[PDB]
């Protein structure tokens, strides 16, 4: 399935001048050092995650640091990410900073949780360290970016623990003696993230790498007509397709799901079933060995008739917010709490985060104020509590809320932006606002007030993907075919 | 006459067991704090000014190196020393500094990719203060000292990088000799039968035995042993016999009677 | 697998003494260790089995004849070490195919000449 498919995370490394000076000002040494670290992290990820981290590019500042460098991991991470947004433009799934400034914190590297495949969130910062040390830090940070984090609630409950009890696991504080195995909850979080639609940009094979043309490296690069890998593992997959980076008499493929038994599969086959309603099934082009590019519902499309919205391919509901923030057993409360707590109250219902004078929420809409769920546990899966978890009690409901934080300034305790409040009514700056606030673009439509001429759904690339037997770009002409 | 053994585990924290001189049973005298002590790497114990202090370092960077009293105290009871950095190994020694006339206690804190730190047991602060750096190189793994004719000679050991045996001189050390590292995660000096030897491990060679040359003042190749993954060396002398234990991380610990 | 004559362990091919080139090396090992080699001819490409290998030692040998492009097939090899190997002469085209090599050592090998 989609999980079993080989993910390809396009990573680019940004390097500051501190470790450049520490490496005797050598460009080539830093380049090969980054290549070795990338290879080591890929070897880590290949055992379980089945994900190859392709070092698409790397930048090292031989001159000096462009922006302010501080020992605070959060401030330095923000500066690196804003520098990436301002200057870095090349397509890359993850943008990771090797921080020469060794952070004065207790955590090795600072990476956003579930932030991969994002312009302002796709990557993290890894501090200076030993080759293995920063390789482990990069592995932890990339696990963070793909939503793989140590589960605090399961740690307290003992639901899942590190099977490498010798020296702990990678997700925890980086001990000197590195382990070799990830926990099963790491992989479970990976399936949950991929099924949610996150990390959809990791399914592309780059054609250009920092590595010279190497036969059997697992990627069809420049100068290689086909690549089935080393013949040791080529027997299982693509045995007759490609041999020694060369075709076997009459052939059309090397690997890939869209090409079964080294031959082209029939047209219309689904090489990737949609994970949810936010995902769009991918069909092979009929002449491309690799599966179709990942396409999801455009940002603003609802998971259901009214409730829920797909952002970046990930569904968002109040119930989904409670599940991500608090836990699976925790579900969003009814409108009763929303209209009985957000209207007036301290620490119970608040629109904006103001400890002194809490922001009042109007009765027109109360679905963007304090996030209220049902049966909130002792501790959330991720984040921290700003004080104590708020608890509030003809129908009786167990009403609860909190102020779950994160490594970013954004507060997960409130309702995340874009959560629906009604018809085209979704959160923006802790308030229900229409689509005009977000200024969502209109896809290729021919009628009035429709999407892709009514029948058809626009993908994430703002391009229409018409339905069956609709070859027109704007879903206007019918072309029967067999 | 009450043994307080420090039983430290990478999981579940550490404990201090008390061995009764009568029942010979090890009862946990002090459950040491586990909030900072999670993955211990090395513990160094010493007594000074009739105060028993032991140094704790965590293989994880979160757990900071700290010195604790024999009974057992909290996070930073009397001093903090090295924190927010790497904590790998610590070694206690006694060297004569330039300012102080008498013998002055010190600690050496070696850390991965971090400069080793000298710590003077300053009596004015009564703490292991004066965090400084040796002028030799970066990323030294292990450290241990000894005294040859009053002059202190100490080991600055790296796993692959050429390790050093270097002489103390009052403010910093003065270089004496350098020897190759071929898988020596440890290099421990010893004094057996009044003979100054030193053992460098070899994860990727035959472990090497140096004897202090009484004439060249340099550690010449004395002998070559073969031990599975050496990690530490510890010597005993009972009656008229001497024995040495060579630890083994990936196999059986070796034992050699010094004859 | 793990040769009996060698002292190979779980995580290494710790060969104490090999009569000649061991071609029976599995991809399980991550490093090599040769000491007091008896054969005098450095063979050619005898580790065309695992490019992921990184380390090997040559200690106190007599490799009077050494293959050009010696031990080819290790582009990822970076720990190239020869010590005490008393060698009459070295083939000119011996150091090729090693594009990711960081550390070298030619110790106590008693060479009087080196080619261009």
């Amino acid at each position: 399935n989609v999980e079993e498919e080989t993910k390809y995370i396009e990573l680019m490394i940004v390097n500051d001048h501190l470790m450049f000076k520490k490496h005797r000002l050598s460009v080539v040494h830093t380049n090969t050092y980054a290549k070795s670290v990338v290879n080591m992290a890929d070897l880590i990820y290949k055992d379980q995650l089945k994900t190859r981290i392709v070092l698409v590019a790397m930048e090292t500042w031989a001159t000096d640091n462009k922006f302010a460098i501080s020992e605070n991991p959060l401030i330095t991470l923000r500066e690196f990410m804003k520098y990436r947004r301002d200057f870095i433009k090349e397509k890359s799934d993850a943008v990771h900073l090797f921080s020469g400034s060794q952070f004065e914190s207790s955590r090795s590297g600072a990476a956003y949780i579930g932030g991969i495949c994002s312009l302002l969130k796709g990557g993290g910062v890894n501090e200076f360290g030993k080759t293995d040390l920063m390789a482990v830090t990069l592995a932890q940070s990339l696990a963070h970016n793909i939503g793989i984090i140590s589960d605090k609630r399961k740690l307290a409950s003992g639901e899942c623990k590190c099977e490498d009890t010798w020296s702990g696991c990678i997700m925890g504080d980086t001990g000197y003696y590195l382990p070799k195995k990830f926990t099963q909850c790491n992989i479970e979080e990976y399936h949950d993230f991929l099924n949610s639609g996150g990390g959809a940009c990791l399914f592309n094979k780059p054609s250009k790498l920092l590595d010279p043309p190497e036969c059997g490296n697992g990627f069809i690069e420049t100068g290689e007509e086909c690549d089935c890998g080393t013949p040791a593992e080529c027997v299982l997959e693509g045995a007759e397709c490609c041999k020694k980076c060369t075709l076997t008499q009459d052939s059309q493929c090397s690997d890939g799901l869209c090409c079964k038994k080294c031959k082209f599969q029939p047209m219309g086959t689904v090489c990737r079933e949609a994970v949810n309603d936010c995902d769009i099934r991918e069909t092979c082009s009929g002449n491309s060995s690799q599966c179709a590019p990942n396409i999801h519902k455009m940002d603003g499309y609802s998971c259901d008739g009214v409730q829920g919205i797909c952002f970046g391919g990930r569904c968002k509901t109040r119930d989904r917010q409670c599940k991500y923030i608090w836990g699976q057993k925790v579900t969003a409360s009814d409108k009763y709490c929303y209209e009985k707590l957000n209207i007036e109250g301290t620490e119970k219902g608040n629109c904006g985060k103001d400890k002194d004078t809490w922001i009042q929420c109007n009765k027109r809409d109360v679905l963007c104020g304090y996030l209220l769920c049902t049966n909130i546990g002792n501790i959330p899966r991720l984040g921290e509590l700003d004080g104590e978890i708020t608890s509030t009690l003809g129908r009786t409901l167990n009403c609860s809320g909190g102020h779950v934080k994160l490594e970013e300034d954004v507060d997960l305790g409130y309702v995340e932006d874009g959560t629906p409040c009604g018809p085209q009514m979704m959160c923006l700056e802790h308030r229900c606002l229409p689509v005009a606030s977000f200024n969502f673009s209109t896809c290729l439509s021919s009628k009035e007030g429709t999407i892709c001429s009514g029948n058809g759904v626009c993908s994430n690339e703002l391009k229409c993907v018409c339905n069956r037997h609709w070859i027109g770009s704007d879903c206007n002409t019918y072309f029967p075919h067999n | 006459t009450q043994l307080y053994v420090i039983v430290a585990q990478l999981f579940g924290g550490s404990h201090i067991y008390k061995r009764d001189s009568f029942a010979n049973k090890f009862i946990k005298i002090q459950d040491i704090e586990i909030l900072k002590i999670r993955k211990p790497n090395d513990i160094e114990t010493f007594k000074i000014e009739n105060n028993w202090y032991f140094v704790v370092a965590d293989s994880s960077k979160a757990g900071f190196t700290t010195i604790y009293k024999w009974n057992g105290n909290g996070f930073y009871s009397h001093q903090s020393l090295h924190a927010w950095y790497r904590d790998t190994d610590v070694e206690y020694l006694e060297i004569v500094r330039t300012p102080q006339t008498l013998r002055t206690p010190h600690l050496i804190l070696s850390s991965s990719s971090q400069r080793p730190v000298i710590y003077q047991w300053n009596k004015a602060t009564q703490l292991f203060t004066n965090q400084t750096d040796i002028p030799n190189m970066e990323d030294v793994y292990a450290v241990k000292h000894f005294s040859v004719k009053g002059d202190v000679y100490i080991c600055l050991t790296r796993f692959i990088g050429d390790s050093k045996v270097m002489k103390w001189g009052g403010s910093s050390f003065q270089d004496i000799q350098a020897m190759p590292s071929r898988g020596s995660m440890v290099f421990q000096p010893l004094q057996i039968n009044n003979y100054q030897y030193a053992i460098l491990g070899s994860d990727y060679s035959f472990t090497q035995v140096y004897n202090w040359d009484a004439e060249k003042a340099k550690f010449v190749k004395f002998q070559e042993l073969n031990v599975q993954a050496p990690r530490s060396f510890t010597h005993v002398s009972i009656n008229k016999r001497n024995f040495l234990f060579a630890s083994s991380f990936k196999g059986n610990t070796q034992i050699y009677k010094h004859v | 697998k793990c040769p009996a004559v060698c002292t190979c362990t779980k995580d290494n091919a710790l060969c104490e003494n090999a009569r000649s080139i061991p071609r029976t090396v599995p991809p399980d090992v991550i490093s090599l260790s040769f000491v007091r080699s008896g054969f005098t001819e450095i063979s050619e490409g005898s580790f065309l089995f695992t490019p992921s290998l990184q380390l090997l030692l040559f200690t106190s040998n007599s490799f009077d004849v050494i293959s050009d492009d010696a031990f080819i097939g290790l582009p990822h090899l970076e720990y190239l070490f020869i010590e005490n190997n008393n060698i009459k002469s070295i083939s000119r085209h011996t150091f090729r195919g090693l594009k990711s090599l960081i550390h070298l050592s030619l110790a106590n090998n008693n060479l009087q000449t080196l080619p261009k």
